[PDB]
RNA sequence: CGUUAGUUGCCAGCGGUUCGGCCGGGCACUCUAACGGGACUGCCCGCGAAAGCGGGAGGAAGGAGGGGACGACGUCUGGUCAGCAUGGCCCUUACGGCCUGGGCGACACACGUGCUACAAUGCCCACUACAAAGCGAUGCCACCCGGCAACGGGGAGCUAAUCGCAAAAAGGUGGGCCCAGUUCGGAUUGGGGUCUGCAACCCGACCCCAUGAAGCCGGAAUCGCUAGUAAUCGCGGAUCAGCCAUGCCGCGG
């Protein structure tokens, strides 16, 4: 009937529902390319249904909020690759080696004082 | 095409050639080519004597421009400078104006940098 | 690029002075350690001693510097 | 890299044609991490290079990186006072960099006006053996096998 | 110039406020001059009683100031003569209408700003430093305490160069903010100038 | 409708004075809401260590508002009984709006 | 660039609003 | 600072904008924390005390 | 990842719709913030006397997972008596005390640190999409009107997960510019003006008109960074009526 996966990167997430149809796409009520579609990477958050054939199959409908659009197409990858772990367990011996399910935990290093960001220092001469 | 005092922009669009004129900027192109009625777009060479002569009509007395601007200006400079004003001296000495540091960085204003010995 | 927008201001230490002043007559030199104020119509043809924060400077005052500030034509720095 | 080995970033493989080697060349291009400009950039260069010339974008690509690729280069070490330039064998890694960055590098002092214009005909250049990225390899080349005298310094 | 105040690395675990109460934006000014006022008050007067912390606690314009000291008989006095004079003394510097709480510190060689206070007095008094020292880790380490040191800074004994004194015992591991350390300070004016008097107790695990 | 809004710094606090009103309340009232936690207000200074230069060497420090809210539905007396003034904690903070 | 104050960019970067950065 | 510099205290400043910070403590004339009134080495002295209620060792 | 908790959350689910979570309603989800779980070289192969190293599975995560807070005995007679405290020595119609004015902003030069650029992977214009962290009771100011605008008048809401700063910018689509000291570059200067403030001459920021400089990737030399890092993009904060903040401290794309 309905799969469900959440998936995140880089703070912010994305609720993915997927239900069998036609193949079509819907985020934020948007077409999946009219949110997208200037963004190159985009078809980047669809490789989990490339790797099982599941293109045909199941229709969409995410929900994405925070951080900025390329972290949401990284967010929308998992909670597509989470819900598809849910259908079928056996779609994680296949998913697992491309690391489809593998959350991402690189965030934003916190700024440091006596550098500039975090990591660059500020010059210095000597003479 | 020759709009103010003489001034021949060429083969550019209108309202950036206009800017080549001394009292118009973008800002008094754009409202020439408005209250004009002229397309901005269109080249130099394609403009209509008849909206060349509605352009100059209204550029030639609206502002004052680049004969008049000029001396205007210079005599707004011996106005503050025949007088003691402070604004003067600092126009006397070739030095900045509105108030900077010139402990460093007055090359622009200064005449730059001629340097002595240490 | 100079605003004080509306009631151009000017101190009352001179200016309840000079207007008493035109009652009576031109007078000589004045004391003026208010550069803060503006300078008026009514000024022209006196002379006031603006301070540079040491020494007093005789200012004569004409009709092409009403739109000006005391001080103005007295400095403060001192170089070559 | 004093303690290990510096072990080598393993790239994404490329949105459109799955290649990795596409994917490095796309990030040499990418200046002040904008990689959705390099992409479109390296994507439009894909149609000029194959409608102007009616190959496979993808073999020419790989065609003209392999030209560029330089065999031997010099290096220099302290000998006795002054240092001397030594031929060498470059790792087939450094083969990887040195060729991508020169035909980007190359592509950016080409006449054309547009970025995608440079890098198609550099690339269609390079495929065919000139090209300026080209001619920084053979003087590379040029370097080793002219101080071969220098052949025992190898380190 | 390294190792940072104690007390103010374990104030969120192994360590309290001196003060607990709550404000806003238009408050916390004036109730933390309030707060200073009174613990600078009550060291004018109760020095000689031997008082370690002063603890402030408000809910609501109420005031739960609470002294503890070494000797409580010098702070109530003689029938409790004292805890009035200065206790009214207090709420005419704020109109607060404020009560107070005295409460007895068992072992005073226990608490560091005491053992503090010991050694400054003895300083002042023109005794040995390293005896000081030495007998007050004794003081301490022979009560409980798996840990001491004690600290004294520049013009040892009056001399012209300044120096720096130590003997601590047992373990005073600082780097760690697990075992609860206490720390006191105290100040030796002497006429040859100032003694500053570091204290540091080592006392439980978790 | 009746609010309460507990703040204070510590979260030790507010919890052991939350605690303590759902239990009173919910032995006369309906079902509580809950302990409903509302988001921090961090407040950071940032302060050179030490006094004149050495500027790069300083350290922060953080003081936390926390924030609760109660939401009593329907309580009568029995809710007010145990009400009045029956609590312990001091650095807390409350207050009452209808 | 952001230095001009009368382009939209180099009004953002001051932080102010103008004849050519309006507000809305 | 000097005792008499802290005639901020009983400004009656004669103009609103001669008010001036004044850190409590101290006498600070420089740099004064507007919500402790303490200057920023009062302030860290203070709280390494402990008599800052709810004010911690900024960590993240 | 779970438990507790539901006035941020949601046709995941139906009901209604002025199609706006707006209402009805619900906590599942996102989230918020308190307590917990989780990683231990524990498991397998190999080496090894051991500690450990290499590799593998499971796992969100592994060999210190990533970032902080944390800096030992001592060193440099390091820094500060100008934050405070303080020994000793000087001053006391004065080194003290008040005020106005001026200076700390001076300019024939040099160094340091930065900002903005020299452009087409760019600039400008319209349109449109996505953050996190903070601040606000005379303070933040939706919205309406006036004005090209800075801003003024009026005035709603917000003791603020509920209102406001608010628009994020790069980005995306569309269009203009066509390699040229220019639709690059925003210095300097004339002129007009808003606001704070008793008061903008020395000596404020902001808006509008006009002016439109140097600069077409920098000699010798020299700096930062090993992964969300460098580079780049904007946002907020502290001090403060205002602001010379391009600084500093944070925030995320
Ligand atoms: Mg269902
Ligand atoms: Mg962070
Ligand atoms: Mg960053
Ligand atoms: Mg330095
Ligand atoms: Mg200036
Ligand atoms: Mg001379
Ligand atoms: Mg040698
Ligand atoms: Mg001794
Ligand atoms: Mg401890
Ligand atoms: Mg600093
Ligand atoms: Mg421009
Ligand atoms: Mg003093
Ligand atoms: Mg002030
Ligand atoms: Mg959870
Ligand atoms: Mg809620
Ligand atoms: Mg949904
Ligand atoms: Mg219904
Ligand atoms: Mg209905
Ligand atoms: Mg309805
Ligand atoms: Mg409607
Ligand atoms: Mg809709
Ligand atoms: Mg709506
Ligand atoms: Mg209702
Ligand atoms: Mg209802
Ligand atoms: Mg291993
Ligand atoms: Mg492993
Ligand atoms: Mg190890
Ligand atoms: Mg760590
Ligand atoms: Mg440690
Ligand atoms: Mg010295
Ligand atoms: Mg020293
Ligand atoms: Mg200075
Ligand atoms: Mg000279
Ligand atoms: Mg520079
Ligand atoms: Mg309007
Ligand atoms: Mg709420
Ligand atoms: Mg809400
Ligand atoms: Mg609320
Ligand atoms: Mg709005
Ligand atoms: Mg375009
Ligand atoms: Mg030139
Ligand atoms: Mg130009
Ligand atoms: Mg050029
Ligand atoms: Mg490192
Ligand atoms: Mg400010
Ligand atoms: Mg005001
Ligand atoms: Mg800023
Ligand atoms: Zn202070």
């Amino acid at each position: 009937e309905q799969y469900y996966g959440t998936g995140r990167r880089k703070e912010a997430v994305a609720r993915v529902f997927l239900r069998p149809g036609n193949g079509k796409v819907t985020v934020n009520g948007q077409d999946f390319n009219e949110y997208f579609q200037g963004l190159v990477r985009a078809v980047a958050a669809l490789e989990p249904l490339r790797a099982v054939d599941a293109l045909g199959h199941f229709d969409a409908y995410i929900t994405v909020r925070g951080g900025g659009k390329s972290g949401q197409i990284d967010a929308i990858k998992l909670g597509i690759a989470r819900a598809l772990v849910q259908y079928n367990p056996d779609y994680r011996a296949k998913l697992k080696p491309l690391g489809f399910l593998t959350r991402d935990a690189r965030v934003v290093e916190r700024k440091k004082y006596g550098k500039h960001k975090a990591r660059r220092a500020p010059q210095y001469s000597k003479r | 095409a020759r709009i103010a005092g003489v001034e021949i922009p060429r083969n550019k669009r209108v309202d950036v050639a206009l800017t080549y004129i001394y009292g118009i900027g973008k800002a008094r192109a754009k409202e020439a080519l408005e209250k004009t009625g002229i397309n901005p777009a269109t080249r130099v060479k394609d403009l209509t004597e008849a909206e060349v002569v509605r352009l100059r009509e209204y550029v030639e007395n609206t502002w004052k421009l680049e004969g008049e601007l000029r001396a205007e200006v210079a005599a707004n400079i011996k106005r503050l400078m025949d007088i003691g004003c402070y604004r003067g001296l600092r126009h006397r000495r070739g030095l900045p104006v509105r108030g900077q540091r010139t402990r460093t960085n007055a090359r622009t204003r200064k005449g730059p940098r001629k340097t002595v010995a240490g | 690029p100079r605003s004080l927008k509306k009631g151009v201001f000017v101190d009352d230490h001179l200016l309840e002075k000079v207007l008493e002043l035109n009652a009576k007559g031109e007078k000589r030199l004045i004391k003026t350690w208010s550069r803060r104020s503006t300078i008026v119509p009514e000024m022209v043809g006196h002379t006031i001693a603006v301070y540079n924060g040491k020494q007093h400077v005789p200012v004569y005052i004409t009709e092409n510097m009403v739109g000006h500030k005391l001080g103005e034509f007295a400095p403060t720095r001192t170089y070559r | 890299a004093r303690r290990r080995r510096a072990e080598v970033r393993q790239l994404q493989p490329d949105l459109v044609y799955g290649d990795v080697l596409v994917t490095a060349f796309i990030n040499k291009i990418m200046r002040d991490g904008k990689k959705n400009l390099a992409a479109r950039i390296f994507y439009d260069a894909c149609k000029i290079i194959q409608e102007k010339t009616g190959q496979e974008p993808l073999k020419v690509f790989k065609q003209a990186v392999e030209n560029v690729k330089p065999r031997m280069e010099v290096r220099s070490r302290r000998v006795g006072g002054a240092n001397y330039q030594v031929p060498m064998e470059v790792s087939p890694r450094r083969q990887q960099s040195l060729a991508l960055r020169w035909l980007v590098q190359a592509a950016n002092q080409r006449p054309e006006r547009r970025a995608a214009v440079r890098i198609a005909h550099e690339l269609m250049d390079a495929a065919e053996g000139k090209g300026g990225a080209v001619k920084k390899k053979e003087d590379v080349e040029r370097m080793a096998e002219a101080n071969r005298a220098y052949a025992h310094y190898r380190w | 110039g390294n190792k940072i105040h104690p007390i103010g690395f374990r104030l969120g675990i192994t360590r309290d406020w001196e003060s607990r109460w709550y404000a806003g934006k238009k408050q916390y000014r004036h109730l933390l001059l309030e707060d200073q006022r009174i613990r600078g008050l009550l060291e004018k007067e109760l020095y000689s009683a031997g008082l370690a912390r002063v603890d402030i606690e408000r809910a609501a314009d109420n005031v739960a100031v609470t002294v503890h000291v070494a000797k409580p008989g010098v702070v109530i006095g003689r029938g409790g003569e004292r805890i009035r004079v200065l206790r009214e003394e207090l709420a005419k510097l704020t109109g607060k209408n404020v009560a107070l709480n005295v409460q007895e510190v068992q072992n005073p060689n226990l608490s560091a700003p005491l053992v503090a206070q010991r050694v400054a007095e003895q300083i002042e008094r023109r005794f040995a430093v390293r005896r000081a020292i030495k007998q007050a880790v004794q003081r301490v380490m022979e009560s409980g305490a798996k840990g001491a040191k004690v600290i004294v800074s520049g013009r040892i004994g009056g001399a012209e160069q300044a120096r720096t004194e130590w003997a601590a015992q047992g373990r005073v591991p600082l780097h760690t903010l697990r075992a609860n350390i206490d720390y006191g300070f105290a100040l030796a004016r002497t006429t040859y100038g100032v003694l500053g008097v570091k204290a540091y107790i080592f006392l439980g695990e978790v | 409708k009746i609010r309460i809004k507990l703040r204070g710094f510590d979260h030790k606090t507010l919890d052991a004075s939350a605690q303590k009103i759902v239990e009173a309340a919910r032995r006369s009232g309906a079902q509580v809401s809950g302990p409903i936690p509302l988001p921090t207000r961090v407040r950071r200074f940032t302060v050179i260590r030490g006094p004149f230069k050495h500027k790069d060497s300083r350290e922060h420090f953080e003081l936390r508002t926390h924030n609760r809210l109660v939401d009593i539905i329907n309580p009568n007396r029995k809710t007010i009984e145990q009400l009045m003034t029956l609590d312990l904690p001091t650095g807390v903070e409350i207050e009452i709006k209808t | 660039g952001k230095g001009d104050r009368r382009t939209r960019r180099g009004k953002i970067w001051r932080g102010t609003y103008g004849k050519y950065r309006p507000r809305k | 600072a000097r005792k008499a510099l802290i005639e901020k205290a009983k400004r009656t400043p004669k103009f609103k904008v001669r008010a001036y910070t004044r850190c409590v403590r101290c006498g600070r004339a420089r740099s004064v924390y507007r919500f402790f009134g303490l200057c920023r080495i009062c302030l860290r002295e203070l709280a390494h005390k402990g008599q800052l209620p709810g004010v911690r060792k900024a960590s993240w």
